[PDB]
């Protein structure tokens, strides 16, 4: 019932622009592959994860 | 849900992450490190196009690896799969951007940025002209022929200018060409082939309704041909002698033509492509059948549309050398308003807004209770000026002033002593047409005024109120000794914004909606509590008729853990199944009703709603080799079609069982086939989208079946043992509404892109923290 | 009984013996996903020794079998967590609690 509070952190999405899609009579390929390597996270900067 | 890899564990540095996503049979897949992940998602929607994306917190360092130059991949592909980099398109270079930003940093500060235009996946099917319609039309046959000899000479002159000579074989390194000969000495196909394509070129001039007719019967025999020197004679004595067309000048609908005949020729031949198997890609590859500019038209690199639009250009003129004449809806707009606690109801007033950009943007005084759906000056809430063309906008448009470029900055002096509003442009004061100085004149006081400003698809602007005096350019040049003070001056933290936040939420029923009204009817010996919903303006004027998305303001919620005409006490007292129908009357049509439920994170609201365009995923796991343990299907709309089920109403029954978590339908007392099932902790709320077409248009029947119990035993914690069917006042019906207010934050995130290099590939760096107290409403699961 | 799923591999080879003073971080949650306890919040490791019923049976069945540096979670049933009777005013009857725990130093 009562309503709740608490402390949240910010979070950010980044993209490439690169955009791909299928469709009837389309001149675009059907299979992509990328990779994405992690170089240094922080487990805990502030309490949350 | 949790996946099995091997060695599991949180995402660490060092490692890698290879994403895969193969769209024959929509499928992404997933490898950590080298090692497969055992779980697929598969089944999804092909509505859009996907893009990769990283999300993340404050803390973060990570490198986009796509292949070629950029990130050198780590581990090989997959068979089959190409890198990403090849689907960069010709007119655009790799970068790395936010996703549909309202905000961004700039010299001076921060600037507003409006909706920003997207591709669709229609835009790369090639559409061309090209019917079944034949036209041999016989009275341009000899022009045909006239046509293909002036392209043969105009191709040869081409040819010879970048050292090309004649040979019998084709030879590209000696740069030996065969077809330098007399157009009539060419062989019988390549003639044939040459006049085939002038004749397209005609047809496809008369496909785009072109008139072509002889105009001037003097002009052939007046023709001359260009005299080149010797330097441009061929060993077989063939020299070149285009026409002299110097003296032809195109006419504004010819050159249109031109620019149309270029671009449905590029289409017909990109489809044609298609048909043959070929695909677009940077990385031209023939025996891959890849082609650069295997692309419409519309996308394509200006060097070639310049070269191919300059033969089509010297085609047109050679007939005329002959004589011949020839002749969503609502994410468009970005409203921005300071908070209603700044209001002003007295004094004079002064702030500024840069226009960055030249499109659409208006910019004034708005009062507190603006509507975040109508454009601003629509209505009585709003005086601003639209600086695209000249106009001010108070209940609607009326010319004033001159049209802004780019940097021009706009004054806005509000005076509520004499009631009057004045616009200023780069330190000068518009003028109307009538000559009076000010725009607006006996203005109502009322609850006050408040800057606001609304923006297009694409535009940016600045907005300075005035809390440095110093920033601002033009004060002192015109209002400073007027009595106008900055909007802003004397004030210790930034004024706070609100923007229009164009995210669909499910609202109440206003009582006082002009159109729809919402009757609640007591329950009476035979019928149990309804509620009837009805249109108060059919048949008449000016009534609106568009999809309603309606829902009950409570939920049903699945329980945490699932098991391996008089009703009977005990079953009754330990049944799990509750029941409730909803009545659609006499007169309004089946086929446009959907009943059933919704998750309370549905926010499509179209217009064009069908059981097609419901959200849907299966999520697959499996062993280290397949053995498919687990197929899990996801959606946010569980619905029936009334058109499955056809002078009488129709009463359609949705029955749920908590605790095995099974969803079943009943058609007049008729079991339906289609059945769902869901997950322990689900929460679905009674849902109906509904076209009007009657002054009658469904009703709500909150009763009971045998041996079910009713809604409000399970909405109700006190009613859980209580099989009479009850009503309260909280239970009501929200629709749902597409637009909000939403308050900017006061800081945002530092990210850093950057290219770190050829190898290392495109880096993404973050590390100030920032946190932020969440209000939470339990019922809605939302903050 | 205790569940336990590791999120971050320990040393693995350092276990909690008899008599040793273990100092974690934790977060303590309910199964519906509401948030009830955690001592990041006040910015303090919790320190307890093992064997001497000064926790719930679950919290110290779990962090027995952790290592030093290991980050796992805890599921913990109503059997053993408060049983029927739970926590007055903060856990309700017959609550499964879910626990994030880190074990970060022994004495």
């Amino acid at each position: 019932l009562l309503l709740q509070t608490n402390l949240i952190n910010y979070v950010t999405s980044i993209r490439p622009n690169i955009f791909v899609g299928r469709a009837e009579g389309s001149t675009q390929y059907g299979k992509w592959y990328f990779e994405v390597m992690v170089d240094e996270v922080v487990p805990f900067l502030t309490a949350q994860a | 849900r949790p996946v099995t890899s091997p060695g599991q564990h949180l995402l660490a540095p060092e490692d890698v992450v290879s994403c895969c996503l193969d769209l024959s049979v929509p499928s992404i897949s997933f490898r950590i490190n080298g090692c497969p992940v055992q779980g697929v998602f598969e089944a999804f929607n092909l509505d859009g196009l996907f893009f990769p994306v990283v999300s993340f917190s404050a803390g973060v360092k990570v490198r986009f690896l796509l292949g070629g130059r950029h990130g050198e991949f780590k581990f090989l592909p997959p068979p089959g799969y190409a890198p990403c980099h090849e689907a960069v398109l010709p007119r655009e270079r790799l970068r790395l951007e936010p996703i549909k930003e309202y905000r961004r940093e700039g010299p001076r500060g921060p600037h507003l940025v409006g909706p920003s235009r997207c591709l669709s996946h229609t835009d790369f099917v090639p559409c061309p002209v090209d019917t079944v319609q034949i036209v041999l039309p016989p009275h341009l046959e000899r022009i045909r022929e006239k046509l293909a000899e002036n392209i043969h000479e105009l191709w040869a002159l081409t040819r010879i200018e970048q050292g090309w000579t004649y040979g019998p074989v084709r030879d590209d390194n000696k740069r030996l060409h065969p077809c330098l000969v007399n157009f009539h000495s060419l062989p019988e196909p390549e003639r044939n082939y040459n006049l085939q394509m002038s004749g397209e070129t005609l047809k496809t001039l008369l496909a785009l309704g072109c008139h072509v007719g002889m105009a001037d019967e003097k002009a052939e025999d007046n023709l001359k041909k260009t005299k080149l020197p010797k330097t441009y004679m061929m060993s077989n004595g063939y020299k070149p002698a285009p026409l002299d067309l110097s003296h032809v000048r195109l006419t504004p609908a010819q050159t249109t033509l031109v620019d149309r005949l270029a671009e449905n020729g590029h289409n017909v031949w990109a489809r044609d492509r298609v048909a043959q198997g070929w695909s677009y890609s940077a990385v031209q590859d023939i025996p891959a059948r890849r082609n650069p500019r295997l692309v419409p038209y519309r996308l394509l690199d200006e060097a070639t549309k310049r070269s191919n639009r300059d033969s089509l250009c010297q085609a047109v003129r050679t007939l005329l050398g002959y004589g011949y004449n020839i002749e969503s809806r609502w994410d468009r707009v970005r409203i921005f308003r300071a908070e209603k606690s700044y209001t002003v109801q007295s004094g004079r007033w002064y702030f500024e807004f840069e226009a960055v950009t030249t499109g659409e943007m208006r910019v004034g005084w708005a009062r507190p209770e603006l509507r975040p759906d109508v454009e601003l000056g629509a209505d009585e809430l709003a005086y601003v000026f639209n600086g695209h063309r000249g106009q001010r906008w108070h209940l609607g448009s009326e010319p004033f002033g001159r049209p802004w470029q780019s940097g021009d900055v706009v004054g806005c002096m509000i005076d509520l002593t004499e009631n009057t509003i004045i616009f200023t442009l780069n330190g000068e004061v518009l003028m109307s047409d009538s000559g009076s100085e000010t725009a607006f004149r006996e203005i109502e006081i009322g609850d006050g005024f408040l800057p606001v400003c609304s923006l297009g698809p694409g535009q940016v602007g600045h907005l300075n109120l005035g809390q440095d005096v110093s920033s601002l350019r033009f004060f002192a040049i015109c209002g400073l000794q007027e009595g106008f003070e900055p909007f802003a001056i004397n004030m210790q933290r930034p004024v706070t914004t609100w923007f229009s936040k164009s995210l669909p939420q499910f609202e109440p029923v206003p009582p006082e909606h002009p159109h729809y009204e919402v009757a609640r009817m007591d329950g009476t010996v035979d019928t149990p509590p309804c509620l009837r919903l009805a249109h108060r303006t059919w048949g008449s004027q000016n009534s609106l008729v568009e999809m309603l998305f309606l829902r009950l303001s409570l939920p049903v919620q699945f329980h945490q853990h699932f098991r391996c005409n008089r009703d009977d006490p005990e079953i009754i007292l330990n049944t799990t199944t509750y029941y409730y129908s909803v009545r659609v009357f006499a007169g309004q049509e089946p086929s446009c009703v959907w009943v059933g439920w919704v998750t309370p994170d549905y926010h499509q609201h179209d217009m064009n709603f069908d059981l097609s365009k419901v959200r849907a995923v299966t999520v697959t796991m499996g062993d280290e080799q397949g053995n498919v343990h687990s197929s899990l299907k996801c959606s946010n709309c569980y619905m029936v079609w009334g058109g499955d089920f056809v002078h009488t109403d129709l009463v359609i029954g949705c029955l749920v069982d908590l605790a095995t978590g099974l969803m079943t339908f009943t058609a007049n007392g008729k079991e339906s086939n289609t059945f769902f099932q869901v997950e322990p902790n689900t929460k679905l709320f009674p849902a109906v989208f509904v076209l009007p077409t009657h002054q009658n248009v469904i009703q709500f029947e909150l009763g009971k079946q045998k041996n079910i119990m009713p809604l409000s035993a399970a909405m109700f914690l006190s009613e859980r043992k209580n099989p009479a069917p009850q009503c309260p006042p909280r239970l009501e019906v929200q629709m749902l509404m597409p637009v909000s207010w939403s308050r900017m934050p006061n800081h945002f995130l530092q990210v850093e892109t950057r290219r770190a290099g050829e190898r290392l590939g495109w880096a993404v760096q973050c590390q100030d923290p920032l946190t932020m107290m969440a209000l939470h409403i339990p019922e809605e699961n939302r903050c | 009984g205790v569940e336990i799923e590791t999120i971050s591999p320990g040393d693995g080879r350092t276990f909690p013996k008899k008599g040793q003073t273990c100092v974690v971080h934790y977060t303590g949650m309910l199964q519906n996903g509401k948030k009830f306890d955690s001592s990041r919040d006040r910015n303090k490791p919790f320190k307890f020794r093992i064997g001497k019923q000064e926790v719930i049976k679950g919290f110290e069945e779990g962090a027995a079998q952790m290592s030093l540096g290991q980050r796992a979670k805890l599921t913990c049933t109503p059997d053993v967590a408060y049983g029927a009777t739970g926590h007055p005013g903060v856990i309700p009857p017959n609550a499964t609690l879910i626990f994030d725990v880190e074990l970060l130093n022994l004495e």
